[PDB]
């Protein structure tokens, strides 16, 4: 029960696979994945009730 | 993954200003170079996997520098086992990293590197050592002698290192109490009351949720004392894994004092520096 | 039995050196370190030093640098307290202290305070 | 049968590592999640924070909240600038201690743009007109208005919306700057000088404060992580 | 309409603002009660609602040119303020987001700005060698609040020592640079703009629900980033007031009251 | 740097209980053991509790030791007391390195 995932190459020589497996159950045992993905800052830059575009005025 | 494009942007004479805002609203304005000055398409490949959340904490980082000794119990400064309590807080580098944020929740990884020297140069004799690492968590008895019935380990999870081989490693999950770790805590432990005898039984720390927040390791050497005082250090390296954190808070600017947020002795971080000078 | 054997009263005059002892009986005094306790009058005791023959370790008071020395003697199974220059401020009730042992910690867990006493000695001039 | 051959590198211990590892504690019962308000998947989004910058850090400002405001008068000479920066943002004294440069102070590599707003803390009656200007390196820093000009620049109108916004653009010769102090990747000159004046009628305070404030765009990034040099640690 | 103006009503309790700059959600969350999934306790709760969830004006505190800052904390402030404070005082567990509400007017001639800030767990540093020493009385004020300083001093009494806290202006009170601090929700009253700033703030914890008498949640601190100036007159002065309404109150375990010493 | 607390004195009668304290003021409560120490008049001080559970040889088990990690408080509970029991006592550590000495209690048994 493996998982194959792309890695993303930087350099090339002159769509690579690498293999994980998991051999232990608990999930602290786990290596880290390192796949995920950021979010929207909105919550923290515009954290305002009416929301208003940039070109609009401010007040 | 990747950073978005710029589009490309051309002259501008129109009613809409994106330039002026109002910062007293609470907002960062969302200006890009284009609302600003004319600019040329450019595809963009630049991205931010190595600031991500993980690959930020993706670090061992020493906390603890731990002494035993291998030595006839009666002889000399008998310091023949220790016992740690388990914190971050005893470094400033992962202290201040962890305290980027107010609350956290991640698995840990510990790490052992182990080193030994002789002391006296009469004799030069000594095997190879055992080292046993024991997790003591909060209630549980704590060994007072090297051989005592203490370290019999029966529940308690103990580790036996051998001199030479490859660092030892353990993983752990998240034992917090709460849904996740508390980096700050603006309260007490206990509360006087008005019908208390004296102020004193209701007095506590401030910012210190509880006693014997994880525990201790209790670490020794296993074999018996050679003709010759061994002595050997033990450090320990935590590097969180699958980190989450929440609600970010300034760095730390002044050299830490204690284990909670005083400031005793710089308070200067800033260096001099001319208001119309390059 | 296990147990210390100090002097009795000591008297000296001001401005001079004074020396008690405190033996031991039924076992190698040198096992475990040596405490040193104060004791003013109608005051709480307090830390003058813990010593072992190991190093001599005389650990001063931090008011009294240098004045008070210790001693540990393995012929005699007898550890000595010493004054260089005493003073009005050194009348005092002195007792000397041992733990049976059982000390293995580089913390605080095995790291022991005596179980056992001394009579104790008194320091004053007649009057 | 137990057929290997041990490559080097092996029994090493490599901080960066992602190997896997015995758990010391099993069948463990984890307390589940809930929903904390306010969280971050990514370092960049502290960095996307307007933070007020020190701008004075003169001999008695200097850790002081005297530090974080620039004084404006309508009686100071209108050709002499206002305030000068270079474009260093994690080595600068003044950026160097914003959330951006605090971020930035993790890493050895840096590449993007960057946002400077700026507050005007005057009474309402007061009015005036200024120019903020960047100045790519390469040539003399700006030491007046006519040089200044000719760079990237934008006109500040002091009116009811108090706060104006300039975006330095990302210029650069190499793909990645470098956060430490180093002139082959020097970013460039940052300088404001007077247009017009700041007019106040009677009985108005003739002298005021102005904040200013920084933070990165959309397309700015770090690849290098690295040790800080703002905490320290003695024997 | 405008985001100039705005009104607010809650309970029986109405405010207005007709130079309000705008509102603040801190981190996008509006309050909200515990739902069944996320329940720790499993006593049925109490909300009182109108009765509770209302607009308490805090004690008013004057500006002055010397004045360094002003911090409260939450619901610490609210102790005292009728059935809210009996219904926390009379309960193990509490739970309750703010909608917090900061007044202060001036002329068109006045200058001046003022930087007001919601921090979660809002720790503070001590001002004696000894380390986490403040006691409980100190570190709870109520309604009064603290102060900030414009310096440390380190406290040198030897018997009965005072056990207070001693904030610094530019370091926020907790070891860390002002400049930074805008990472919390906050927002600005600049006299020539807007007289007004409001914060709803949602119930920030690591806890679904947790006690109230031992434990801050926020923290409000009021620093003038820019000093005032109305005349060039030094005597000069002007208030400024405080209002704060909890939101989706909940109560959990009941008991005799709670009497604190202070 | 740091103290031993102690309250004031107590007075009472043979057949009463009293509970001593003593509190801490630095270091780890829960590291280092608090110990207690009689003194009779005219007597040389002695060893009758230690280790926060561990009792010396020759005290009766009327004296019994009891700490309160949260408050960092030791207490000695004296269930039935005795005119005998008239003594000053002392409650004593040793944190890591060295021990300090607390401030004495006086009790008095009519
Ligand atoms: C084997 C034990 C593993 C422990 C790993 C270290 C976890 C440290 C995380 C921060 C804990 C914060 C303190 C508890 C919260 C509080 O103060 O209420």
């Amino acid at each position: 029960g493996a998982q194959v995932s792309s890695q993303k190459v930087g350099a090339h020589e002159n769509t690579i696979n690498y293999t994980t497996i998991n051999y232990y159950k608990d999930s602290a045992s786990n290596a880290a994945s390192k796949q995920d993905y950021s979010q929207d800052p909105s919550k923290f830059t515009e954290p305002l009730k009416d929301v208003l575009i940039k070109t609009a005025p401010a007040l | 993954d990747s950073l978005p494009d710029t589009k490309a942007s051309g002259p501008a004479h129109s009613k809409e200003v994106p330039a002026l805002t109002a910062v007293e609203t609470g907002a960062t304005n969302p200006l890009a170079p284009s609302d600003t000055v004319q600019t040329r398409h450019v595809v963009q490949r630049r991205s931010r996997s190595e600031s991500t959340i993980e690959s930020f904490f993706a670090r061992g980082a020493c906390v603890a520098i731990i002494e035993v000794d291998n030595e006839q119990p009666t002889t000399r400064a008998q310091k023949l086992f220790a016992m740690w309590r388990i914190t971050y807080k005893d470094t400033v580098q992962l202290r201040r990293k962890l305290e980027f944020f107010t609350y956290s929740r991640f698995d840990m990884e510990f790490t052992f590197v182990v080193t030994a020297n002789f002391t006296n140069a009469n004799n030069g004799h000594a095997l190879n050592q055992v080292y046993q690492i024991m997790y003591i968590p909060p209630g549980a008895p704590t060994p007072k002698s090297w051989d005592d019935y203490t370290w019999q380990t029966s529940s308690n999870p103990s580790i036996f290192y051998t001199y030479g081989a490859a660092p030892a490693r353990i993983s752990v999950p998240y034992v917090g109490l709460a849904n996740a770790y508390s980096h700050f805590y603006d309260g007490f432990a206990k509360v006087p009351l008005k019908t208390d005898a004296n102020d004193q039984i209701g007095d506590s720390l401030y910012s210190a949720m509880t006693v014997d927040d994880f525990g201790v390791l209790a670490v020794r050497v296993v074999n018996d004392h050679n003709p010759t005082k061994v002595t050997s250090k033990v450090r320990i390296y935590m590097k969180p894994k699958h980190v989450r954190v929440w609600c970010p808070r300034p760095p730390r600017a002044v050299p830490y004092y204690g284990p909670g947020v005083d400031y005793r002795n710089n308070l200067d971080p800033l260096s001099e520096k001319g208001l119309t000078t390059y | 039995e296990v147990q210390l054997v100090q002097s009795g009263a000591e008297v000296k005059k001001s401005g001079e050196s004074l020396k008690i002892s405190c033996k031991a009986s039924g076992y190698h005094f040198t096992s475990y370190w040596i405490g040193w306790v104060r004791q003013m009058p109608g005051k709480g005791l307090e830390w003058m030093g813990f010593i072992y023959p190991g190093d001599s370790d005389t650990r001063y008071g931090p008011s009294f640098q240098g004045q008070v020395s210790i001693s540990a003697d393995k012929s005699s199974s007898t550890a000595y307290l010493q004054w260089s220059r005493l003073k009005a401020s050194d009348t005092a009730m002195y007792f000397c202290a041992r733990h049976g042992g059982f000390a293995s910690s580089l913390y605080s867990s095995s790291f022991r305070p005596p179980d056992y006493w001394g009579q104790g000695t008194l320091v004053t001039v007649s009057s | 049968g137990l057929p290997v051959l041990n490559t080097p590198g092996s029994n090493q211990y490599l901080t960066s590592d992602n190997h896997q590892s015995p758990c010391a504690i099993p069948e463990f019962d984890v307390t589940p999640p809930i929903d904390i308000p306010g969280e971050v998947k990514n370092m960049m989004e502290l960095a996307e924070i307007d933070t007020m910058i020190p701008l004075n850090l003169e001999s008695t400002k200097r850790n002081t909240m005297d530090m974080y405001r620039v004084t404006l008068s309508d009686s100071a000479d209108l050709s002499q600038p206002i305030l000068c920066l270079s474009l260093s943002p994690a080595f600068d004294p003044r950026l160097s201690h914003t959330m951006l440069g605090e971020v930035l102070n993790y890493y050895t590599h840096w590449a993007g743009s960057l946002k400077f707003t700026f507050l005007f803390c005057g009474s309402m009656m007061a009015t005036g007109k200024i120019l903020v200007a960047y100045a790519p390196p390469g040539a003399q820093p700006p030491t007046s208005r006519k040089e200044a000009m000719l760079g990237t620049h934008v006109i500040w109108d002091l009116g009811l919306q108090s706060s104006c916004t300039m975006v330095v653009p990302w210029i650069s010769n190499v793909t990645y700057r470098q956060t430490t102090q180093d002139s082959f990747t020097e970013g460039g000159y940052i300088s404001m000088f007077y247009q017009t004046r700041i007019v106040v009628p009677l009985s108005t305070p003739k002298s005021m404060s102005m904040l200013g404030f920084v933070s990165a765009c959309n397309d700015f990034s770090v690849r290098l992580l690295r040790d800080t040099t703002h905490i320290s640690q003695s024997a | 309409y405008s985001d100039r103006v705005l009104q607010l009503t809650l309970g029986n309790s109405t405010i207005t603002t007709q130079e309000a700059a705008n509102s603040v959600v801190a981190y996008g969350r509006w309050p909200e009660f515990i739902r069944d999934d996320e329940a720790n306790p499993v006593d049925q709760p109490t909300e009182p609602d109108v009765a509770t969830c209302r607009f308490y004006t805090l004690d008013t505190v004057m500006w002055g040119k010397e004045s360094k800052g002003w911090w409260w904390k939450l619901p610490d402030a609210l102790r005292d303020m009728g059935l809210f404070g009996q219904n926390m005082y009379y309960h193990y567990l509490g739970r309750s987001g703010y909608t917090v509400h900061v007044q202060c007017n001036a002329s068109k001639f006045h200058q001046g700005a003022l930087g007001v800030f919601a921090i979660p767990e809002y720790c503070l540093a001590g001002d004696s060698d000894k380390q986490r020493y403040t006691s409980y009385a100190n570190a709870n004020p109520g309604e009064r609040g603290g102060k900030f300083y414009s310096q440390f001093n380190k406290d040198n009494a030897v018997t009965s020592p005072k056990r207070e806290f001693c904030p610094v202006d530019y370091l926020l009170g907790c070891g860390v640079l002002l400049g930074n601090a805008f990472v919390y929700p906050h927002q600005i009253i600049n006299l020539r703009t807007n007289n007004s700033a409001t914060i709803v703030l949602p119930y920030v914890n690591a806890l679904a629900i947790d006690s109230m008498v031992k434990h801050n949640n926020w923290g409000i601190a009021i620093l003038p980033l820019s000093p005032l100036d109305f005349a060039q007159d030094s005597s000069v002065e002007i208030p400024i007031t405080v209002t704060i309404a909890p939101m989706c109150s909940e109560f959990n375990g009941l008991r005799n009251v709670t009497a604190p010493k202070f | 740097n740091f103290m031993l607390t102690q309250p004031h004195s107590v007075s009472e009668s043979p057949g009463k209980t009293v509970t001593i304290s003593c509190t801490r003021s630095s270091g780890s409560i829960a590291s280092s053991y608090v110990q207690w120490y009689q003194q009779r008049p005219g007597s040389s001080p002695t060893t009758v509790i230690y280790e926060d559970n561990q009792r010396p040889s020759g005290v009766p088990d009327r004296f019994s030791g009891s700490i309160d990690s949260s408050s960092n408080s030791a207490s000695l509970i004296i269930s039935g007391l005795k005119t005998e029991d008239e003594a000053d006592y002392y409650c004593q550590s040793y944190d890591s390195s060295n021990q300090v000495f607390g401030g004495g209690t006086k009790l008095t048994v009519l």
